[PDB]
Parts: structure tokens; C-alpha cells; sequence
């Protein structure tokens, strides 16, 4: 089973600051699919085809990558910005998760 | 007869003795080429394309614009086009039941352009078959007759037609693979290869991701007999500006291969000299050339299938000639020969004797190098066996008789100097010779009866010789081979019925009850002979003309359309037919 | 709008089976994908499987070829997912997920259920 490193695996960060989260695979694959989970709710669809933007997702957030190697980006981080973020790819059988990057906001 | 000389020599006495040369060491036999049973495989150069089965789905869009005269109609342009069926109707008409929608909505010229069949509302239309050709795959269409406006007098009217054309082709790609061209002549910038899924996304592409889709778990529907199909496959439909493709996924690794299968030798002999492997196989006729080391598949770029026709060709010589009698001795082993054959050799041992960088590989079109290779060696190993033979036997042969020569010395050392040294000479252990002067002009006497003793008579001839025209006549007698002695001392008694032939100079005299009757020549005896025949003829010369079965243009005139010649004379219309200088105001 | 609404048993016995559903509305449940993911006490998440509702083609992750099986009720427009042998480790929050019936740029869970969360004990 091909394996997503997702690092790091806790970042803080004050609102405003511009900050990046990796994703990096054991093989190439062709896209990345991100996803943000809040606690006691479901995942939601939040960046696909490692650039394009999901519906109703703000445009501060970016991605970025090709191969083995993708990246997130928020251009200034607000507070409702804060879940973890999974990526995920199905190039291969079985379809795997990231082990997620949790976003936590400074005060 | 005066062609013969005669000859005196005094005795024998002095330093110059001879001996005879003893026996020489007679050559040793060639030992002989060791060889290796064993079952190979030969591999060529792959020049064969990459074949799959595709399917086309386009729409012909046709707009054609009539004006209506007084007592005709004239076409006034017609428009054709290749409209792209979409996706979501590839998948859920065509595959799903069988229809294809009246209308064609598509981007050309960048802009979305529509067109409705017959300029009347959208409809769904049932593919039905098209009619047959030979040598012609299958193909299903929506309508068989055009659009044309209907009259309206002096005025100009548009009509547009759209039909849906399912077509089944075959597809071809040569290496890197990277492209494919269809059966219609129409090249897809693709690799067969391509996907989104297990790895294939290195592949090349040079279309847009929104025009490539992949469908996981395809259930394709024949359009003739209208049932479903039970096992899923992988489809990839491309999307293009005049067309959608629909080919299967496979992996690239078992599909393709640089190389193929050419012979399967039962009988392959492996020999080594000089630093080299010979591989003969008699089946064939050909000796093909390697180095010592093998050969490592993991230099062939695509070579999986190398290895896997290599173990079932091989088994299967193995289960059908080789069972009881041999065994396999090592895995098999991968060779590099001259003119870019890849070997693939199993060697064998018999039950009896048991008792213990990546790179493309050229191949030539010619074997006749190897096929001269075999008749040339098989010549030449049985031209050296068997002049071998004969030098060991001259050998022994001279060696043994040998014996013969040491006790004909003894009973005629006159003889056997005279034919060892080169020269006629005297000769008495060592033998001692001596040199004759060659005298002639020789005159016998008629007479052999000793006068003196009357109950006596010599045994050869009288003669009487000078050794110059200066000096006496020397009296003495007639010895063997025209020999001249000095002394008269040859003397036997007297006996009835005597009878004598003796070699006198070029011919015999022959002598009656001692007395001189008359010369011979040689040519009255009958001749027997002690020789053996022996009749060698040279191999003659011959002349090896030029001999082809095909000329390269025959080869070339074989096709029924050429490509060049139909471009020359098409686009040399307007230059014969036409005016291009002449400009109207 | 687009609504999975997932319900299922919740309480559930060692070395027993459950059933959990996702009833489908606001789209056509024939043309798109159901999948269904694993979520256990917040460590990561896991794929199953999914099945297409109209060819009845289903692809799965080999870790649950003895746990899961997959199927649809095409007039009910729900999907189930029934889980055998329900062992502790088994105790996960297990979500259903949209997908589209073909692999493109676009093709991503777009749509998701609230989740049924399983427990496995005494």
C-alpha cells in the first residue's frame, strides 16, 4: 500500500501568517485530493486535482505539486481555519490517507 | 639407342661414408572440437508495430447551402465536419442502449458551434449497422440520406445533416509508444499506455486532463446483438477534436517487447576457442559468433518477454526430445551475438555421461554470414581430418619401409646409393660411396666363351670403352645398369640352352648360346608395372553469377498505391489545367 | 440539495454482524459511486470500497475482503454496508461518501454522510 507522510504532523500558527503543509508519497502518483475534518463532523472536500478549489472553500488557500511531493498554502490563516487537513490519492488499489496535519491558531 | 650413358666408378674406398636417416616423430592428430548439447532460443530485433483494438465515435456534420433557380438547383457550398460525440453520451446512449442523440454540440475554431439533424428538434436515434464492405471492420451509423432545404424560389436555403458514425478500428504503435494512429489514418498524441491509475500518469500525453477519462468496471454492450459483456475492463476514452477514442487499459511491461522470437533450435552445440562461442545448429545451417560473457537482460529497455518465451520454448524441446536421455545442467543463460542475436542457450548433460545503461539491440537482415560461417567450418573441419590422416599415415608409412631399405642395401649397394643420394655413385655399418665418370661410345665383343679355360664362359657381356678418343680401349665387361667394370672376373660354367637378355645403353642385347644375335630397344619386352595408380583431378573454377529472386523495384512496384507518385501528379493539377498567373480586375 | 443521510446499528456484540445504510437524495443514486471509509478514534482514515449502483461493479481494499461486503437497494436509493465478525478493533466511526463513476482531474468525494459510529463490546 502506497504510504502519504504528511508533514508536519501539528502546526501552529498566528492569524496572518502565511504557512505550508507537505504531503509527500512513496510513489508518483498522478493528483492530490485535501480534505479538512473538524471535530464531530464529517470530512469535507477542500482541494482537488492538487491546484483546483472546492466549492464554497476560501481563495486563500492554495495548492501546489507534481509526482511524490504537494503542498498547502494559506495566504493569511484565519481562525475558522482550523481542522485537520488529509490527503488522499486513488491512483492505487487501495485508495490511502495521509496521516493528517492539524492546524491549531495562536492567540 | 644412345639416349643412356655408361658409367665407371672405381672401388669404393674412402672417408665418405652415409647413413640412412632414422625414423621421424610422426605428427600427433588434431585432439578435436569439445562441444555442449544443448536447447537455445534466438531472439531479433522487434520491427513489428504494437496492435490493439480501438473504437471511434464521431458525428458527420454536414451544412449544405442550395440555390433554388427558375428550372434548377445549385449547391452553393457544402460544409463538412467531425464532431467529437462527448463523454457522457459515449457512456450513457451509445453503451447503454444503443442511441445516439440527433444533435451535435462541440467546440471548433474556439467556439461551442451546434448543429440539429434535419433543423427539427432533438431526438435520440438508434445506431443500426452499416452496410457491409469487404476487408472492412464493423461500424453502425444513425441515417443514411442527407439534408437539403426544400424550394423556395430565388432565394438561398441551408440544411444540415448530423450523423453518428460507431466505427471498430485497429491501432497501431511503434516505439517509444508514445503515439497511436488508427485505421482512418488519424494519429492520437497519446501513448496506448496512458492512465490515471497504477503508475501509467508518466506516460505521454499532449491533450488537456479534461479531455481523458478512465472508466473502471466497463460492461461494453455490442451494438449488433445487444447483449452486455460479463467481465469489466478498463476503458480510456480520449476525447479529440474530430473524434473519441475508446481503447482498453493494460499494463505496458507484458504488452510490449523490443525484441521477438525468431528460431527454436532443439539442437543447439555450443564450442569454445579462442576466446569465443560458436553456437552451430545443423537444423539451420547457421554458426552464430559470441563473447564469453552473458549477456544481462536488464540492458534490453522493455524486455519482459525475453525471458518468458526463453523458459516455455525451451521446456517444451526439453518434454519433447530430452527426456530420458539428458538433464538440465544451470539456468539459461543469455548471449549477444554477431549481428544482433540475443541467445538464449539451456545446456544439457546426458544421463550417461552423469556421473558426477539500457540500449537496443540491432539485428541485421542478412544471416547469410552465419549460414557461410557453417558451410565453411563443416569443410574445413573434415578437409583438416582427413589430410590429417594421410600426413600420419605418409609418415608411418616412410618409417616402415624403412626395414625394407636397410636389407636392399646388402644385396645392391650399388643401387640403393645411387637412388638415395641423387647421383649415380659406387658403394660398399655405414656404406662408403664414390662417384662415376660418364663415359660412351662403347662397342661389345661377339664372343662369350673363355678361349683359355674351355669348360668355362663369362657371365655378362665383353665390352671394350674409352674413356676419351685420346686414350686406349680399356677391355673389361658389362655390369648392371650399363656399368662398365675394369676387370673381367664374372666367370660360370658352361651350360645348354643359354639364353640371355642384358641392359646395353638405351635397349637390350641379347645373347644365344654366348653369342651376340642382336640389340633390342626397350619397346619390344612387354612392359609390366610395379606402380600404383593414383588419378587426381583438380577441382575446376567456377563463376557465381548475380542471382536475386525479387530487384528492389520489383519490391517497391509490389504496392498498389504509392504515396509520392499519387502527390506528384495531384498537385501538378493546376500547373495542366489551370491558369495560376492571370489576374482579372 | 445533495443529502446522505446515514443510519445504522450502533451497539453492537463480539463475533456478530451489522448492517449500516446510506439513504441518497437530492441526485440520481444510479449515476455515482458509493463509497464507504473508516475513521477509528481519530488515528487516520481508511478506505473500503465502493460499488456502482447501476453494473453492480464493486472494488475493495483486500484488508477488508473477510470483514466487508457491499451491496444497494436500487428502489430504496440506499446503499448498505455489512461488516461480519465484529471484533473490538472494528469500533471506528464509518462514513459513506459520493464519487463520480469514472477516474478524471475532477474526481474527487464531493459529497459525504454524517457517519454511523459502530461499538463493539459488552
Amino acid at each position: 500500500q502506497i504510504v502519504l507522510s504528511q508533514s508536519p504532523a501539528i502546526l501552529s500558527a498566528s492569524p496572518g501568517e502565511k504557512v505550508t503543509m507537505t504531503c509527500r508519497a512513496s510513489s508518483s502518483v498522478s493528483y492530490i485530493y485535501w480534505y479538512q475534518q473538524k471535530p464531530e463532523s464529517s470530512p469535507k472536500p477542500w482541494i482537488y486535482a492538487t491546484s483546483n478549489l472546492a466549492s464554497g472553500v476560501p481563495g486563500r488557500f492554495s495548492g501546489s505539486g507534481s509526482g511524490t511531493s504537494y503542498s498547502l498554502t494559506i495566504s493569511r490563516v484565519e481562525a475558522e481555519d482550523a481542522a485537520t487537513y488529509y490527503c488522499q490519492q486513488w491512483s492505487y488499489n487501495p485508495y490511502t490517507f495521509g496521516g493528517g496535519t492539524k492546524l491549531e491558531i495562536r492567540r | 639407342n644412345a639416349d643412356a650413358q655408361f658409367y665407371v666408378c672405381p672401388p669404393p674406398t674412402g672417408a665418405t661414408v652415409v647413413q640412412f636417416e632414422q625414423p621421424r616423430r610422426c605428427p600427433t592428430r588434431p585432439e578435436g572440437q569439445n562441444y555442449t548439447e544443448g536447447i537455445a532460443v534466438v531472439f531479433k530485433e522487434n520491427i513489428a508495430p504494437y496492435k490493439f483494438k480501438a473504437t471511434m465515435y464521431y458525428k458527420d456534420v454536414t451544412v449544405s447551402q442550395v440555390w433554388f433557380g427558375h428550372r434548377y438547383s445549385q449547391f452553393m457550398g457544402i460544409f463538412e465536419d467531425r464532431a467529437p460525440v462527448p463523454f457522457e453520451e459515449v457512456i450513457d446512449k451509445i453503451n447503454a442502449k444503443g442511441v445516439c442523440r440527433s444533435t451535435a454540440k462541440y467546440v471548433r475554431n474556439n467556439m461551442e458551434t451546434t448543429a440539429f439533424h434535419r433543423d427539427d428538434h432533438e431526438t435520440d436515434m438508434e445506431l443500426k449497422p452499416a452496410k457491409v464492405a469487404t476487408r472492412t471492420s464493423r461500424g453502425w451509423h444513425t441515417t443514411d440520406l442527407k439534408y437539403n432545404p426544400s424550394r423556395v424560389e430565388a432565394f438561398h436555403r441551408y440544411g444540415t445533416t448530423v450523423n453518428c458514425i460507431v466505427e471498430e478500428v485497429d491501432a497501431r504503435s511503434v516505439y517509444p509508444y508514445d503515439e497511436f494512429v488508427l485505421a482512418t489514418g488519424d494519429f492520437v498524441y497519446m501513448s496506448p499506455f496512458y492512465g490515471y491509475r497504477e503508475g501509467s500518469h508518466t506516460e505521454h500525453t499532449s491533450y488537456a486532463a479534461d479531455r481523458f477519462k478512465q472508466v473502471d468496471g466497463f460492461y461494453a454492450r455490442d451494438l449488433t446483438t445487444k447483449a452486455r459483456a460479463t467481465s469489466p475492463t478498463t476503458r480510456n476514452l480520449l476525447t479529440t477534436p474530430k473524434f473519441t477514442v475508446a481503447w482498453d487499459w493494460v499494463p505496458k511491461r507484458p504488452a510490449v517487447c523490443t525484441m521477438t522470437k525468431w528460431q527454436e533450435v532443439d539442437e543447439m552445440l555450443r564450442a569454445e576457442y579462442g576466446g569465443s562461442f560458436r553456437f552451430s545448429s545443423d537444423a539451420i545451417s547457421t554458426t552464430f559468433t559470441t563473447n564469453l560473457t552473458e549477456y544481462s537482460l536488464s540492458r534490453v529497455d522493455l524486455g519482459d518477454c525475453i525471458g518468458r518465451d526463453a523458459r516455455e520454448a525451451i521446456d517444451r524441446m526439453f518434454a519433447r526430445k530430452y527426456n530420458a536421455t539428458h538433464i538440465k545442467v544451470g539456468q539459461p543463460q543469455y548471449y549477444l551475438a554477431t549481428g544482433g542475436f540475443l541467445i538464449a542457450y539451456q545446456p544439457l548433460l546426458s544421463n550417461t555421461l552423469a556421473e558426477l545503461s539500457v540500449e537496443r539491440i540491432k539485428t541485421t537482415s542478412s544471416i547469410e554470414f552465419a549460414r557461410l560461417q557453417f558451410t565453411y567450418n563443416h569443410i574445413q573441419r573434415h578437409v583438416n581430418d582427413m589430410l590429417g590422416r594421410i600426413a600420419v599415415a605418409w609418415c608411418e608409412l616412410q618409417n616402415h619401409e624403412l626395414t625394407l631399405w636397410n636389407e636392399a642395401r646388402k644385396l645392391n649397394p650399388n643401387a640403393i646409393a645411387s637412388a638415395t643420394v641423387g647421383r649415380r655413385v659406387s658403394a660398399r655399418m655405414a656404406v662408403s660411396t664414390c662417384v662415376p665418370v660418364a663415359p660412351d661410345n662403347v662397342i661389345v665383343q661377339n664372343s662369350m666363351r673363355v678361349s683359355s679355360r674351355p669348360g668355362t664362359c663369362y657371365s655378362r657381356p665383353l665390352v671394350s670403352f674409352r674413356y676419351e678418343d685420346q686414350g686406349p680401349l680399356i677391355e673389361g665387361q658389362l655390369g648392371e645398369n650399363n656399368e662398365l667394370r675394369l676387370t673381367r672376373d664374372a666367370l660360370e660354367p658352361c651350360t645348354v640352352g643359354h639364353r640371355r637378355y642384358f641392359i646395353f645403353g638405351g635397349g637390350y642385347v641379347y645373347f644365344e648360346e654366348y653369342a651376340y644375335s642382336h640389340q633390342l630397344s626397350r619397346a619390344d619386352v612387354t612392359t609390366v608395372s610395379t606402380f600404383i595408380d593414383l588419378n587426381i583431378t583438380m577441382l575446376e573454377d567456377h563463376e557465381f553469377v548475380p542471382l536475386e529472386v525479387y530487384t528492389r523495384h520489383e519490391i517497391k512496384d509490389s504496392g498498389l498505391l504509392d504515396y509520392t507518385e499519387v502527390q506528384r501528379r495531384n498537385q501538378l493539377h493546376d500547373l495542366r489545367f489551370a491558369d495560376i498567373d492571370t489576374v482579372i480586375r | 440539495e445533495v443529502q446522505l443521510q446515514q443510519s445504522g446499528p450502533e451497539l453492537v456484540k463480539p463475533g456478530a454482524s451489522v448492517k449500516i445504510s446510506c439513504k441518497a437524495s437530492g441526485y440520481t443514486f444510479a449515476d455515482y459511486t458509493m463509497h464507504w471509509v473508516k475513521q477509528s478514534h481519530g488515528k487516520s482514515l481508511e478506505w473500503i470500497g465502493y460499488i456502482n449502483p447501476y453494473s453492480l461493479f464493486i472494488d475493495s481494499n483486500q484488508k477488508f475482503k473477510n470483514k466487508a461486503t457491499l451491496t444497494v437497494d436500487n428502489s430504496s436509493y440506499t446503499a448498505y454496508m455489512e461488516l461480519r465478525s465484529l471484533t473490538s478493533e472494528d469500533s471506528a466511526v464509518y462514513y459513506c461518501a459520493r464519487f463520480p463513476p469514472y477516474y478524471g482531474f475532477d474526481s474527487h468525494f464531493d459529497y459525504w454522510g454524517q457517519g454511523t459510529a459502530l461499538t463493539v463490546s459488552s
